[PDB]
């Protein structure tokens, strides 16, 4: 009836939030699993990006780095991508992880049904129903919110420099 | 605890959100609860009007008092009111008193809806399911929610002023 | 009032002077409420006295208009003054919302303590009661601990 | 359904588009749609195209057909049929209870309330229509409690009250905004002019009572227009009284 | 109503201005509740004036942070501005809780002056009327004495 996926749920004002104006679910239901995988991956990457905007301001990691001005995150990409360096290695690592995703799904995304979208092995879902639902909706909400947030940072702390947690 | 059925799902965060956290509804007859709703709606309408008056006084739209004072009146609505002559203030008091008299002695409000001072319940039908555009309960809730919000907003304006400037 | 929360291993009848009528169901429900509340507030207060000194105070401003970097505020007690009244008012409005959102009138599910903060949202398992008991025991310990810490920094400078 | 609306290829029209066209078209309209209707062109293209009929068409004719036929969504969407059904139910209901719009900034803005525009007593009466300005309880008890209509008032009381109101009003526009504005006797001249206006309108009311004899206020027996004439005479008396009171309040204070 | 606790003996049903004609009951019931509460407060306040005069101002500091030895606060009018606004807020909160406790809503056991003190519960020895009527008569007398005392305190200038 609905998108079938978990989504929505635990929404403010009570009830559920089925928000889908363009109706990408109804118009293209075959790519609904692809949409869920994209949403989950984008949310996870955005949350990791928020963590990578915050923590390097604090710790600055072992090895060479450790500099100071190489944390502006409007600049840090170019140094570690130049000279065939750490950014390339991270690209290779992400490619390998998503190759594992290919293998689990079965190449060409011949899997990707509406239960394994984002399941991505790794962590184990809680077998309890209400826990599972609350935890999944928490992941989805934190995901989308960090996507919108990280986008806001990568616009604002670019037009007005800032480049530190206040971003204002 | 549920609504006293004379209010009957007419407010709260949601429409059916009987919210009283003080026992101001229990063991009270229907007339008293109707009085509470009439007082809430009158306070609201007064507030909702007062907020607009404040924001149109604090935005420079302060004629009729620009002419009375024969000089630009203060944008601060409290100081603008203080600038008014006692003749004008007591004219306002007398007009509000005449309005309150109108809705009590010659034009008493309906017994089952004391907030309906205009007596709008004698020309409107109701919200019914046959009506695709039935929104009378919706506009009642709009009035109530904006009333409750403006009641605290006008106090925020008044107490924020005269204590902070 | 036998199988609720307080019963545990060392004690579980600890009431030298309370249970005045040994009845007053409403009184005991209100008392379990204040128990859960005071417990939660004491735990948050003990953490806010525990997170500053080890894993040192946050880096930032907390009031960029008035330049009140998180660290320079005194750890214990004395923070009640230097943190601006704007921030204190916002703390108070958060507390007022958190209490007045769900109905605290006795009888309601929020009256007995369930505020709808089901993080683990234990789906009524056997885990429910043991989580409740751990919460209430740590609540009592936290109340004692924060009274001790408040006394300590009331008699000796900062929190220690 | 009709034989020609069966197994129509999606190229000519969508299945949802065909269903919407049928929904928005009256049932008796089928089998012979009018030349200007969508169903007629849909029928004309339903034959000569599909199944054993012609399966291909030239590009220009395809463009013609696409221009002349609906495309389901945003033209024959289910929401559009819902809105049309709502509109027809509205027009059915307005023969009865009418929704209340108000012209705001020159465009009618729906309020959310629906009136009882249908008259209470006489359906075809042109002045028994119901409006909040003329049929709400405030209007009924406001006009009904005025001196001209208030219960328990003798004719002289109505005249006196109306006259006091008129006389107190009329002193205003004469003391200021007059020939002798900036004079010490501005209030007195205004009072004299207000009394003159009250007398003139009272003579006019006497003329009306002598000619028309309204008879709306006469008690039992009596004569036609006695009540109205008494009302006008006491209106003159009250006008003098109210004008004098206004002049008194101007000279004092 | 012509037989309630109020009618003592020196004056009978003393209602000179006719507040009882067509006894509205509920009106009389709530006016009796107001009389009881006002009398109790008047007794407490008459204590709060005549005891600090003979008995010295409290041995103590009142406000530990703003040097109130109870000797800089004079007994009588003017102490309204001497006692801290926070102290006034706290005594106000005490009274507010004492009333926002057991309800005194119309018809409730709190609506007839009964609250649950029971300091003198004489064992029904034809003396429940004795204590009730004594409380009411002393309430009237203490309200009048309070009015006279405040008029002396302000008119003369201070204390008595
Ligand atoms: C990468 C972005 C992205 C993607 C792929 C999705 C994907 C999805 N969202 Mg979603 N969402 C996002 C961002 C995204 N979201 C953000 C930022 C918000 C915050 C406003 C939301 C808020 C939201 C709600 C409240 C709900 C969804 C729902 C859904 C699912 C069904 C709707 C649909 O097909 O939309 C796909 C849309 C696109 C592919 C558009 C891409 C962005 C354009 C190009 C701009 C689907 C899995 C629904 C759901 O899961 O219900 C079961 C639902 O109720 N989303
Ligand atoms: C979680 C969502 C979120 C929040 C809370 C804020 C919050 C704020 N934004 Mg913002 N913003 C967001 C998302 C968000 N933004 C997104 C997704 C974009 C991309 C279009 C922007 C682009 C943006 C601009 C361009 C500006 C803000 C500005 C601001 C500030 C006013 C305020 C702190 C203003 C500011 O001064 O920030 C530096 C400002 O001019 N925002
Ligand atoms: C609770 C409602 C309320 C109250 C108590 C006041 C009170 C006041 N207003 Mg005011 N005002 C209000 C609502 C209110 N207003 C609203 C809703 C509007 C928007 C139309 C205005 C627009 C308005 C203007 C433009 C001016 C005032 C002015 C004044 C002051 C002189 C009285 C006067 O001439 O009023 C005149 C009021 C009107 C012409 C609007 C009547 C509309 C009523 C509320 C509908 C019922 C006085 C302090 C005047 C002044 O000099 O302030 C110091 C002035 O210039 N008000
Ligand atoms: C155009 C001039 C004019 C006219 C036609 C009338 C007409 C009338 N006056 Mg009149 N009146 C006028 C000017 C006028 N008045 C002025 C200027 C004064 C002030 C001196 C008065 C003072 C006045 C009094 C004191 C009385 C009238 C009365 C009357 C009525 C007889 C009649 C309706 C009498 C009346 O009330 O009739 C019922 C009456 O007793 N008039
Ligand atoms: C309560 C009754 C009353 C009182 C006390 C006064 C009082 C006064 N009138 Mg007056 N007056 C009244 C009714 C009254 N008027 C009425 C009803 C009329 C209409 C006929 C007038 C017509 C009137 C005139 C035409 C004049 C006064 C004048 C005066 C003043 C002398 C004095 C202030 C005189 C004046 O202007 O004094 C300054 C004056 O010339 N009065
Ligand atoms: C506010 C205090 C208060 C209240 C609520 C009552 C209430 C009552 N009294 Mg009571 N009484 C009071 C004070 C009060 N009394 C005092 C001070 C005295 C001593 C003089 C008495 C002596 C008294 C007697 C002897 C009797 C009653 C009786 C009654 C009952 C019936 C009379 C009635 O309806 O009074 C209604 C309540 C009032 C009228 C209180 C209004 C007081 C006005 C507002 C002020 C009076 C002047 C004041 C001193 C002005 C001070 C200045 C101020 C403006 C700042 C009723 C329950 C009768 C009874 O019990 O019958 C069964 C009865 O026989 N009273
Ligand atoms: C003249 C002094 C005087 C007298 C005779 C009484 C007498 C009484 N008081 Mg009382 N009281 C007084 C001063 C006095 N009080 C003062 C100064 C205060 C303020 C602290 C109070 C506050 C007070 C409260 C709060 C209550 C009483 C109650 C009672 C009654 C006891 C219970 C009982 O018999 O109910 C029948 C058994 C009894 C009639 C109680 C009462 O009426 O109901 C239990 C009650 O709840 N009194
Ligand atoms: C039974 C109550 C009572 C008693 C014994 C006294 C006793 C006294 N009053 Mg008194 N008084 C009282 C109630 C009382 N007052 C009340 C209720 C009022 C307010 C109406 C006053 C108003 C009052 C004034 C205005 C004056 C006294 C004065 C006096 C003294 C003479 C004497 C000490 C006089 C005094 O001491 O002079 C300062 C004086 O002038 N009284
Ligand atoms: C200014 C831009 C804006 C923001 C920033 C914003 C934010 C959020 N909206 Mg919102 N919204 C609008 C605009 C904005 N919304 C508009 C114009 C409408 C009218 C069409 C509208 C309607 C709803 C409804 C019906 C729901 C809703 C939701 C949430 C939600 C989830 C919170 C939570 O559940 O985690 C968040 C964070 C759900 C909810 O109720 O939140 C209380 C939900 O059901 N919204
Ligand atoms: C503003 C407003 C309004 C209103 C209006 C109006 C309508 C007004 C009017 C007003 C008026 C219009 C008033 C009047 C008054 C009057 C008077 C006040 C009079 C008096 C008189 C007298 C007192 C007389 C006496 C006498 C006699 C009787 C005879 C003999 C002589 C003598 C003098 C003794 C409305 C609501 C619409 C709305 C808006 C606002």
């Amino acid at each position: 009836f609905a998108g079938g996926l978990t989504g929505s749920d635990y929404g403010g004002f009570g009830g559920k939030y089925e928000w889908d104006p363009v109706g990408f679910s109804t118009r293209w239901p075959e790519h609904l699993a692809w949409y869920r995988e994209a949403e989950l991956k984008h949310g996870r990457i955005a949350m990791l990006a928020f963590a990578g905007l915050l923590a390097p301001d604090l710790f600055r990691l072992p090895w060479a780095e450790f500099q100071d001005s190489s944390l502006d995150f409007a600049n840090a990409h170019d140094k570690f991508v130049a000279g065939f360096g750490p950014m390339w290695w991270g690209f290779i690592a992400c490619g390998g992880i998503e190759y594992q995703r290919f293998r689990k799904l079965g190449l060409g995304m011949e899997g990707l049904t509406l239960e394994n979208a984002g399941n991505l092995g790794w962590f184990d879902l809680p077998k309890n129903s209400e826990e599972r639902l609350f935890y999944e909706t928490a992941e989805l909400k934190n995901g989308r919110l960090a996507m919108l947030a990280v986008s806001g940072i990568f616009t604002a702390g670019i037009f007005w420099d800032q480049h530190h947690f206040p971003f204002i | 605890r549920e609504a006293p059925k004379v209010l009957a799902g007419t407010g709260g965060p949601l429409p059916e959100s009987f919210w009283d956290p003080a026992g101001f509804t229990n063991n009270k007859t229907d007339e008293e609860l109707l009085f509470y709703r009439a007082a809430e709606l009158k306070h609201g309408r007064i507030a909702m009007a007062a907020v607009v008056g404040w924001f149109t006084n604090a935005s420079g739209f302060h004629y009729l008092g620009d002419l009375w004072l024969k000089k630009p009146a203060s944008d601060n609505p409290i100081e603008a009111f203080n600038q008014l002559s006692l003749l004008g203030v007591f004219q306002m008091v007398f007009f509000i008193g005449c309005l309150e008299w109108l809705t009590t002695v010659p034009c008493p409000p309906p017994k089952d809806a004391p907030w309906d001072v205009i007596g709008m319940s004698d020309v409107l039908e109701e919200d019914t399911d046959e009506n695709p555009m039935a929104e009378y309960k919706k506009i009642q809730m709009q009035e109530l929610n904006n009333s409750r919000l403006a009641m605290v907003a006008i106090i925020g304006l008044i107490v924020q002023a005269t204590t902070t400037g | 009032f036998e199988n609720e929360l307080g019963v545990q291993a060392p004690v579980g009848f600890w009431d030298p002077v309370g249970f005045t009528a040994d009845g007053n169901v409403a009184s005991f429900r209100r008392r379990r409420t204040v128990e859960l509340k005071h417990g939660r507030i004491s735990m948050l207060a003990a953490m806010g006295y525990m997170t500053p000194e080890i894993t040192g105070k946050f880096p930032g401003y907390l009031s960029p208009s008035t330049l009140l970097k998180y660290d320079d505020i005194p750890n214990g007690l004395g923070a009640i003054s230097k943190v601006p009244a704007l921030g204190w008012a916002q703390i108070f409005v958060y507390c007022g919302y958190a209490e007045l959102s769900q109905d605290q009138t006795p009888g309601s599910p929020g009256a007995e303590g369930n505020f709808g903060f089901k993080v683990l949202t234990s789906s009524d398992p056997d885990s429910l009661e043991k989580k409740l008991a751990s919460e209430i025991a740590n609540g009592r310990l936290a109340m004692m601990a924060f009274t001790g810490m408040a006394t300590q920094d009331g008699l000796t400078g900062s929190a220690w | 359904v009709l034989p020609y609306m069966e197994n129509i290829p999606r190229a000519i029209v969508e299945k949802e588009a065909l269903e919407g066209v049928l929904a928005m078209t009256p049932r008796e309209q089928w089998e012979d749609p009018p030349e200007d209707s969508v169903l007629y062109t849909l029928k004309v293209y339903a034959e000569t195209y599909g199944e054993g009929k012609a399966t291909k068409m030239p590009w220009w004719d395809w463009l013609y057909m696409r221009f002349e036929l609906p495309d389901a969504n945003e033209v024959s969407a289910e929401k559009i049929k819902l809105m049309e059904d709502d509109a027809k139910i509205q027009r059915r209901m307005m023969e009865g209870k009418i929704p209340l719009y108000v012209p705001i900034l020159g465009v009618p803005i729906y309020t959310g309330m629906t009136l009882d525009w249908k008259p209470e007593a006489e359906l075809f009466a042109g002045d028994q229509i119901r409006s909040p300005i003329s049929d709400s309880r405030f209007a009924k008890n406001f006009i009904g409690n005025t001196a001209f209509y208030r219960e328990g008032l003798e004719n002289w009381q109505r005249g006196l009250e109306i006259g006091m109101a008129h006389g107190y009003f009329l002193v205003g526009p004469f003391t200021t905004l007059g020939p002798l504005r900036n004079t010490p006797e501005a209030a007195t001249v205004g009072l004299l002019s207000a009394c003159a206006v009250i007398g003139i309108v009272s003579v006019g009311g006497l003329l009306f009572g002598a000619t028309v004899k309204p008879r709306a206020f006469d008690k039992d027996g009596a004569t036609a227009g006695s009540g109205f004439t008494e009302i006008i005479n006491w209106h003159a008396v009250g006008g003098l009284g109210g004008a004098g009171f206004c002049h008194l309040l101007l000279t004092l204070f």
